[PDB]
Protein backbone atom coordinates (compact mmCIF):
# COMPACT_ATOMS: atom_id res chain seq x y z
CA UNK A 1 0.00 0.00 0.00
CA UNK A 2 2.97 2.31 0.57
CA UNK A 3 4.22 1.30 -2.89
CA UNK A 4 0.97 2.69 -4.31
CA UNK A 5 1.14 5.93 -2.30
CA UNK A 6 4.47 6.75 -3.94
CA UNK A 7 3.09 5.76 -7.34
CA UNK A 8 0.14 8.15 -7.35
CA UNK A 9 2.14 11.05 -5.88
CA UNK A 10 5.91 10.94 -6.52
CA UNK A 11 6.69 8.35 -9.20
CA UNK A 12 4.26 9.65 -11.82
CA UNK A 13 5.86 13.09 -11.71
CA UNK A 14 8.38 14.08 -14.38
CA UNK A 15 12.02 14.78 -13.62
CA UNK A 16 11.74 18.50 -12.84
CA UNK A 17 9.30 18.04 -9.94
CA UNK A 18 10.89 14.82 -8.70
CA UNK A 19 13.67 16.22 -6.51
CA UNK A 20 11.42 18.95 -5.10
CA UNK A 21 8.62 16.55 -4.16
CA UNK A 22 11.01 14.23 -2.34
CA UNK A 23 12.33 17.14 -0.27
CA UNK A 24 8.87 18.16 0.95
CA UNK A 25 7.73 14.55 1.53
CA UNK A 26 11.05 13.48 3.06
CA UNK A 27 10.49 12.75 6.76
CA UNK A 28 7.16 11.14 5.87
CA UNK A 29 8.88 8.81 3.37
CA UNK A 30 11.58 8.00 5.94
CA UNK A 31 8.79 7.26 8.42
CA UNK A 32 7.30 4.34 6.49
CA UNK A 33 10.46 3.00 4.90
CA UNK A 34 11.37 2.24 8.50
CA UNK A 35 7.90 1.12 9.52
CA UNK A 36 6.04 -0.25 6.50
CA UNK A 37 8.37 -1.00 3.59
CA UNK A 38 10.75 -3.93 3.24
CA UNK A 39 13.77 -1.82 2.24
CA UNK A 40 14.52 0.38 5.27
CA UNK A 41 16.14 3.77 5.45
CA UNK A 42 19.82 3.22 6.07
CA UNK A 43 20.58 6.19 8.30
CA UNK A 44 20.33 5.37 12.01
CA UNK A 45 22.49 7.36 14.45
CA UNK A 46 22.12 7.08 18.26
CA UNK A 47 18.76 5.28 17.75
CA UNK A 48 17.57 8.36 15.84
CA UNK A 49 16.82 8.19 12.14
CA UNK A 50 19.06 10.52 10.19
CA UNK A 51 20.89 11.37 6.98
CA UNK A 52 23.80 9.25 5.82
CA UNK A 53 26.51 11.88 6.28
CA UNK A 54 25.78 12.22 10.01
CA UNK A 55 26.83 8.65 10.87
CA UNK A 56 30.23 7.50 12.02
CA UNK A 57 32.14 4.85 10.07
CA UNK A 58 31.61 2.20 12.76
CA UNK A 59 27.86 2.72 12.83
CA UNK A 60 27.86 2.79 9.05
CA UNK A 61 29.55 -0.61 9.10
CA UNK A 62 27.42 -2.07 11.90
CA UNK A 63 24.31 -0.99 10.01
CA UNK A 64 25.60 -2.86 6.96
CA UNK A 65 25.92 -5.96 9.15
CA UNK A 66 22.40 -5.29 10.41
CA UNK A 67 20.83 -4.99 6.96
CA UNK A 68 22.82 -7.60 5.03
CA UNK A 69 23.77 -10.35 7.50
CA UNK A 70 21.17 -12.66 9.01
CA UNK A 71 22.39 -13.24 12.55
CA UNK A 72 19.77 -15.90 13.29
CA UNK A 73 21.04 -18.12 10.46
CA UNK A 74 24.69 -16.93 10.28
CA UNK A 75 24.66 -16.34 6.53
CA UNK A 76 24.69 -13.42 4.17
CA UNK A 77 21.87 -12.40 1.87
CA UNK A 78 24.33 -12.56 -1.01
CA UNK A 79 28.01 -13.18 -1.54
CA UNK A 80 28.05 -10.02 -3.65
CA UNK A 81 26.74 -8.08 -0.66
CA UNK A 82 29.47 -9.70 1.41
CA UNK A 83 31.83 -8.44 -1.30
CA UNK A 84 30.28 -5.00 -0.81
CA UNK A 85 30.76 -4.83 2.95
CA UNK B 1 51.57 40.53 18.54
CA UNK B 2 53.14 43.89 17.71
CA UNK B 3 52.63 45.77 14.48
CA UNK B 4 54.29 49.03 13.46
CA UNK B 5 52.82 51.09 10.68
CA UNK B 6 53.51 54.10 8.54
CA UNK B 7 52.43 57.35 10.10
CA UNK B 8 53.61 56.54 13.65
CA UNK B 9 51.15 53.68 13.93
CA UNK B 10 52.24 51.08 16.46
CA UNK B 11 50.04 48.41 18.01
CA UNK B 12 50.10 45.43 20.35
CA UNK B 13 47.80 42.50 21.05
CA UNK B 14 48.21 39.85 23.75
CA UNK B 15 46.61 36.48 23.06
CA UNK B 16 45.97 34.37 26.18
CA UNK B 17 45.33 30.61 25.94
CA UNK B 18 41.67 29.46 26.04
CA UNK B 19 42.10 27.37 29.21
CA UNK B 20 42.33 30.50 31.36
CA UNK B 21 38.83 31.28 30.18
CA UNK B 22 37.65 27.77 30.86
CA UNK B 23 38.42 27.99 34.59
CA UNK B 24 36.21 30.98 35.46
CA UNK B 25 33.15 28.85 34.75
CA UNK B 26 31.89 25.96 36.84
CA UNK B 27 31.50 22.25 36.12
CA UNK B 28 27.91 22.50 34.89
CA UNK B 29 28.62 25.17 32.28
CA UNK B 30 31.77 23.60 30.84
CA UNK B 31 30.46 20.09 30.27
CA UNK B 32 27.35 21.58 28.71
CA UNK B 33 29.66 23.71 26.56
CA UNK B 34 31.82 20.83 25.35
CA UNK B 35 28.81 18.97 23.96
CA UNK B 36 27.67 21.78 21.64
CA UNK B 37 31.23 22.13 20.40
CA UNK B 38 31.39 18.43 19.60
CA UNK B 39 27.99 18.84 17.97
CA UNK B 40 29.15 21.80 15.88
CA UNK B 41 32.46 20.15 15.01
CA UNK B 42 30.77 17.19 13.35
CA UNK B 43 28.30 19.50 11.63
CA UNK B 44 31.07 21.75 10.29
CA UNK B 45 32.96 18.58 9.33
CA UNK B 46 30.10 17.54 7.05
CA UNK B 47 29.88 21.05 5.60
CA UNK B 48 33.59 21.39 4.93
Amino acid sequence: MFWKELDDTIFNLPKNKLLDALNKKRDHIIKKLNNDFQKPWFGKNANGVCDLQEMTYKEVANRLVELMYVKKSHRWIDVSLRNMY
Amino acid sequence: VTSFGFGQKGAQAVVVHPDYLFAVLDRSTYEEYATKVSARNKKTYRYM
